[PDB]
């Protein structure tokens, strides 16, 4: 009955939201945690292999995302009404401490700085600069659209996100479109239905 | 409709590619609408006051219109007035109401009701305007929980039977909602069965057993029968389903007051027949947030109750487990009376697997996420969707 | 233009006090742009760098609400605009605004608001404080007290800052 | 404790329609007493008044079509403590009056469970 | 003021599975007897470790002569089915002043304590708590099975 | 503290050809990586801020195809590939290296006249008269009585151009109090024009109103 047709007629989709923040991971490394969807009692947080679409996990936790922050990684939160923070593992988001007595610690997380590292948009198109020898490598049109870099990782398994259209979200590796991503369907309110449908007696008796 | 502004047709076969996908520039949404039964128009209600009449065609949409509403102010929601006459309520942040005349789209009396926590309200229109028809608030303390009004059906049998061939005919009067009340320190979920126009109660129900007022409730209006479910501990800590269900006359056979070769009722003036009820409650697993009915376009099959629950995890179960008038099963055996092979009493519902939907996906739906059932043909088979923070349907 | 952002204030403040503006957004990506508002004193000219971060980044010529998204800033008569840009640079943010706020009209004046006086002849509104007065179903810039006049080409004249929405025939 | 009861045409005036009283004589029984009931000529669509001075005031609790020969059963409602919680009215054929029933919650199951056995411990 | 601390671990290791992904499955805690906080604790908590520690912490408690506070914990998994499904915790004062720690073993649809009225009830079994609250899949179906297969 | 100036401050050009519009800076404008950091912008009048360049010379999203820049150093440059009247309004150049200040106020003015007068109002008074869709650029608006000018108390407002016909509007409005104003019947606003010849005055009685 469900073995037949288990994942052909369950239909999913999954989405995230317009990205807030985007920390990389410490170990996996062509991975990293998305932060998304900010609301006031709580907030989307997720861990994923940034070589895909492929989602590794999900939470809904009840903090406003400006308690998230990295350690001194181990990804601490700290509630600011109360002294309740939330020590959790980024790799398997297990819950390694908690405390009402103090906060272990706290690191603001830091701004992106793409710019002057490894970033040149000059004839309408893109260059990956090195800091020194600045040989203008992996070179790439901007498309049609184009709001930013989300990410990009230059170690062994590289990999670069672009925020290209409003909606649209473009990964790539050494360019060549790697995948594909769409988020204007984070959040519905309301639905309707459309369908789709296909396309004197004697005279009867021949025709 | 996104909760941002965005359109887009999702195609319910092929996994869901993205049939077409438009922009607004209303910059929040909050309603859709078939400008009339054609399914060629629709009608779309910024948060901020414009709206937008879009084209639906099998080529990519467009704009055929964008204008103002008669006053520049932020909507909280729109009601849906009748197909015929093109109307629709439109109520307003700041509690005020405005008749909406649309287009052609190229006494007679209408009531319309709606909820907020401080009370239920009730309103009715005449001659171009709005009026109140009267209150129904919550004192202070208290505070109104759950609401659901009655989803039109399509009508099948008049009465529920018996085994010797003989009938209990359940109550069908149209124009009910039902309600939950919740008050600190009482600690007494009372609900209440209302008449939505009137405001004769018919019907009171407490629980002083120990509620929690943390956990999610929720009600949920049958054909002839409601179901709401809360937490509470007093007989355990355990979700808690209770189903009532509404008989004309609790004797075995009498049609009490239900004549209808030319009597013709009139609900306003309070004429009616009034029910008597028989409710039963179950014990439950886990903890429920939210619940709908499945449906096809006729009422035929079991009606199906679909449970969304904390984890994101789907479940239905069938109505028919939810009998009330059921017995602890020492009293059913060759107990003719009773009903064609009524299933007992049995309140202890165990979850079972192989029930449940979305077997192994995860279904993460956010913090406010809505089911609802869409008709098919093919009577065995129905959609029920899973529509707000994620998408999903079966 | 979907992401775009909605700007609050009040008609008149005195001269010599900070300027109350609030912004607001309906739109994703709040965290990874700098937000900057922009005067435009009326005499052909624009001017104003106060870019901010999700963590404070106050760099004046402020404050903003992560829980509501909706930037704020408290400092003479100009438009004022809220906006968008882009945050390339580390703590330095890159420019490159766009998606701009809708505008707020700032008369730094003591004096208080008349209702707009309306006129028939097309549609004329006399002398009248602040501005601006906005018609609906060909108008040129009002002249200084503030006189406004809209020609046929029936006349909803309506001043948010006196809240006088008057409705007139040609 | 006194309810004035009264319908009005919600822009004239509330015209009042009767007076009613609640005691509570019994330990945990609450009943209400007819002082006077006012009737004059009714007739048509009208929106009902319940004031009870001090706890209660329901300014528009109901709306029916009504007629002179009053024949309705009138449900003020109560619950474990001993004050007015409701006020709402049903049409009963058999009172040519207006009667009022003071009401309970008429509580709810609170459906059983598998219980622990007697001496299953040495048995 | 003295707290509570629940401690536990469900174990993974008797079984073979260990590309679970920890996040789909949930301890849960509420308060039932005895409470004067105006609304019964409650708590949950996700994993620690990937042996599979959980924790609860900073638990109110009744204090005084044999003060009691009664804890449910509901152990479940959305991805196996765990054996014991419900779980009591009994929160007592020593005469001696140390608190003692009891839990026992009850299932989905029975009371808990007996009806105040039975000469000599049946009492539920408890378990060893020593190392920790420990908490185990089925023996004989670890694997939740949503999924009927036809024949 | 980098001051940023644009060459022309008005540029006349006719519709449908290639243009350029230059801007210069004190101090220079390159970056390490070999961004140039300087913007270009465009103001239609009602309208807010539009972003046409974000670097110089590539192109930011959702613009038109025509428009390009080139420039290094401290001097920058807008080019259009073809001139179309649409495109009306200020032009503006902008830093972002520190301090952005939006010096600028290139003014196109691609243009290298209906005359509309409407009766008194019932209340003191103004009459109206409203020189739309001019081309020329150049009128001047005066008022007339009894063969009297009246120049002065002429409180004037002269619009841009269109950007469909490119045609300058101005309105000019004479304000009297009705002691003032009722005392003489038939009024007239006369205009001195380039595009016409001979100078043109529309009047009016009471008539209708
Ligand atoms: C991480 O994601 C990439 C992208 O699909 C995939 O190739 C890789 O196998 C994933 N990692 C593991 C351990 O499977
Ligand atoms: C911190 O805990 C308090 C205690 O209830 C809660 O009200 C508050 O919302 C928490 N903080 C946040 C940011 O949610
Ligand atoms: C952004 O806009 C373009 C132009 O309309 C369109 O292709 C699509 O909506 C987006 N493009 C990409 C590459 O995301
Ligand atoms: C709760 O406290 C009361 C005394 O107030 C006591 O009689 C009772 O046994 C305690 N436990 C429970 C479960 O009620
Ligand atoms: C605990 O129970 C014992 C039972 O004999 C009783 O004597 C003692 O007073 C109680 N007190 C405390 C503090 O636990
Ligand atoms: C002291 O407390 C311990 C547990 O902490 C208990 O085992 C012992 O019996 C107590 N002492 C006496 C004398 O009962």
């Amino acid at each position: 009955v469900f073995s037949d047709d288990a994942f052909i007629t369950d239909w999913q989709l999954a989405n995230l939201g317009p990205w807030e923040k985007v920390i990389p991971d410490s170990r996996d490394r062509n991975r990293v945690l998305i932060l998304s969807n900010p609301t006031e009692t709580s907030c989307l947080v997720s861990s994923f292999n940034v070589s895909s679409g492929q989602i590794l996990f999900r939470n809904v936790l009840p903090f406003t995302i400006d308690e998230i922050q990295l350690d001194s990684n181990a990804m601490v939160c700290v509630n600011s009404s109360s002294n309740h923070w939330q020590k959790y593992d980024l790799h398997d988001w297990f819950l390694l401490e908690e405390g009402v007595d103090n906060a272990p610690s706290t690191t603001i997380l830091p701004q992106s700085s793409y710019l002057n590292d490894q970033v040149s948009i000059k004839n309408n198109e893109l260059h990956i600069l090195d800091e020194q020898s600045k040989l203008a490598e992996w070179k790439l049109e901007l498309p049609q659209g184009f709001n930013k870099v989300e990410y990009f990782h230059r170690e062994d398994p590289l990999a670069l996100v672009l925020n290209v259209n409003d909606t649209q979200y473009m990964g790539f590796s050494a360019l060549i479109p790697v995948w594909q991503r769409d988020e204007w369907l984070t959040n519905v309110v309301d639905y309707a239905v459309l369908d789709v449908f296909d396309s004197s007696l004697w005279n009867a008796y021949w025709l | 409709l996104t909760h941002d502004g965005f359109i887009g047709g999702l195609d319910m076969v092929n996994k869901g590619q993205l049939i077409w996908k438009l922009d607004l520039e209303i910059d929040q949404g909050v309603k859709m609408f078939w400008t009339d039964k054609n399914h060629d128009e629709l009608v779309v209600f910024s948060h901020d006051g414009h709206y937008l009449t879009i084209e639906v065609t099998k080529d990519q949409p467009i704009i055929k219109s964008r204008s103002p509403l008669s006053e520049r102010k932020t909507v909280d929601s729109v009601i849906r007035l009748n197909e015929h006459d093109h109307q629709y309520l439109i109520k307003f942040e700041d509690k005020d109401h405005l008749l909406f005349k649309l287009n052609p789209g190229k006494s007679s009396h209408i009531f319309v009701t709606e909820h907020d926590t401080n009370g239920i309200y009730g309103y009715i229109i005449e001659n171009d305007t709005v009026k109140q028809t009267w209150k129904k608030a919550v004192n202070s303390k208290e505070k109104m929980v759950a609401y659901s009004k009655r989803e039109t059906t399509n009508l099948n049998t008049l009465g529920i039977t018996l085994g010797d061939k003989s009938v209990l005919y359940k109550y069908l009067y149209p124009n009910l909602a039902a309600y939950l009340i919740a008050n600190e320190e009482h600690h007494t979920i009372t609900f209440n069965l209302i008449d939505t126009i009137t405001g004769e109660i018919l019907i009171t129900q407490e629980h002083k057993d120990s509620p929690d007022f943390r956990f999610p409730m929720d009600i949920v209006f049958g054909e002839y029968w409601v179901v709401y479910s809360y937490f509470s501990s007093e007989p355990v800590p355990e979700q808690k389903l209770v189903v009532v269900e509404l008989y004309e006359s609790l004797t075995p056979d009498e049609r009490l007051s239900n004549s209808s070769d030319n009597f013709s009722y009139d609900p306003l003036t309070g004429h009616i027949n009034k029910p008597q009820f028989q409710t039963k409650q179950f014990i439950f697993p886990e903890i429920i947030k939210t619940m709908s009915i499945s449906k096809t376009t006729d009422d035929i099959t079991t009606k199906a109750i679909v449970m969304e629950l904390e984890n994101g995890q789907i479940t239905y179960i069938p109505k028919l487990l939810l009998n009330a008038r059921g017995k602890p099963a020492e009293e059913m055996a060759k107990d003719k009376k009773k009903e064609f092979m009524a299933t007992p009493y049995t309140p202890v519902i165990p979850i079972n697997d192989n029930f449940i939907i979305t077997h192994f996906r995860n279904l993460l739906p956010g913090s406010d996420s809505q089911l609802i059932s869409i008709p098919t043909n093919l009577e065995s088979t129905s959609i029920i969707c899973d529509l707000g923070l994620d998408v999903f349907c079966t | 233009a979907q992401v775009q952002l909605q700007q609050w204030g009040a008609g008149l403040l005195k001269p010599s006090e900070t300027l109350s503006l609030t912004c607001a957004v309906y739109g994703g990506s709040f965290s990874g742009y700098y937000w900057s508002w922009i005067r435009q004193p009326p005499g052909k000219g624009l001017e104003w760098i106060g870019e901010i971060n999700h963590s404070g980044s106050t760099n004046y010529n402020v404050d903003t609400s992560k829980n509501q998204f909706s930037l704020k800033l408290s400092s003479d008569t100009a438009v004022y605009y809220c906006a968008r840009g882009l945050a390339g640079r580390g703590y330095y943010g890159s420019g490159s605004y766009l998606r701009w706020g809708q505008g707020t009209l700032v008369t730094v004046s003591s004096a208080s608001t008349k209702g707009p006086s309306v006129f028939p002849l097309g549609c004329l509104v006399k002398d009248y404080f602040p501005e601006p007065v906005t018609v609906s179903w060909h108008t040129f810039p009002a002249v200084l007290l503030y006189s406004l006049s809209s020609v046929v080409t029936i006349c909803n004249v309506n001043h948010k800052p006196s809240n006088t929405k008057v409705d007139k025939k040609v | 404790d006194i309810l004035q009861l009264s319908y009005s045409d919600d822009a004239k005036d509330a015209i009042p329609l009767g007076t009613f009283e609640i005691d509570s004589t019994s330990d945990g029984n609450v009943t209400v007493t007819t002082v006077n009931i006012q009737d004059v000529e009714v007739s048509g669509e009208y929106c009902l008044n319940a004031q009870i001075e001090g706890k209660l005031d329901m300014p528009c609790f109901s709306y029916m079509k009504l007629r002179t020969p009053l024949k309705y059963d009138l449900i003020v409602d109560v619950d474990e403590d001993n004050e007015v919680k409701q006020v709402s009215l049903s049409y009963d054929e058999t009172n040519d009056a207006i009667t009022a029933t003071v009401r309970y919650p008429e509580a709810g199951p609170t459906a059983p469970v598998t219980k622990l056995k007697k001496k299953t411990k040495t048995y | 003021a003295r707290r509570g601390t629940i401690k536990g671990r469900l174990d993974l290791a008797a079984s073979n599975i260990t590309g679970f992904v920890s996040t789909r499955t949930s301890f849960k805690l509420y308060q039932i007897g005895n409470f004067s906080t105006e609304y019964p604790y409650t708590s949950t908590t996700m994993f620690q470790d990937d042996e599979g520690n959980f924790e609860f912490a900073n638990l109110p408690l009744n204090d005084g002569v044999n003060e009691t506070t009664y804890y449910v914990m509901y152990p479940a998994s959305m991805d196996f089915n765990l054996k014991p499904n419900r779980i009591l915790i009994e929160f007592k004062n020593l005469e001696n002043g140390t608190l003692q720690l009891n839990a026992f073993k009850n299932f989905f649809g029975r009371e808990y304590f007996p009806s105040k009225d039975i000469t000599y009830p049946e009492k539920l079994q408890s378990m060893k708590v020593h190392p920790y609250i420990t908490v185990e899949l089925l023996h004989k179906a670890p694997i939740r099975s949503y999924l009927q297969a036809r024949n | 503290d980098v001051v940023m100036t644009q060459s022309p401050l008005s540029l006349p050009v006719t519709p449908g050809e290639p243009a350029s519009i230059s801007c210069r800076s004190s101090q220079t404008l390159m970056n390490r990586n070999g961004n140039n950091f300087l913007d270009w912008y465009l103001q239609k009048p009602g309208q807010s801020p539009q972003l046409l360049i974000y670097l110089g010379s590539n192109r930011a999203p959702g613009v038109p195809d025509r428009f390009s820049g080139s420039g290094s150093g401290t001097d920058f440059t807008l080019r259009i590939s073809r001139v179309e009247p649409e495109d009306v309004g200020v032009y503006y150049c902008m830093q972002a290296l520190q301090t952005p200040s939006f010096g600028g106020g290139t003014k196109v003015e691609i243009r290298r006249p209906s005359v509309f007068i409407f009766p008194p109002s019932d209340e003191t008074a103004s009459v109206v008269c409203l020189l739309n869709n001019f081309y020329p650029r150049e009128a001047k608006v005066q008022w007339k009585v009894d063969n009297a000018l009246q120049s002065g108390n002429s409180q004037e407002s002269v619009t841009e151009q269109d950007s469909k016909d490119s045609t300058y509007s101005l309105s000019s409005t004479l304000t009297l109090s009705k002691a003032d104003y009722e005392k003489h019947k038939v009024y007239a606003c006369e205009v001195t024009h380039q595009g016409l010849s001979s100078p043109v005055t529309k009047s009016f009685n009471r008539g209708e109103c």
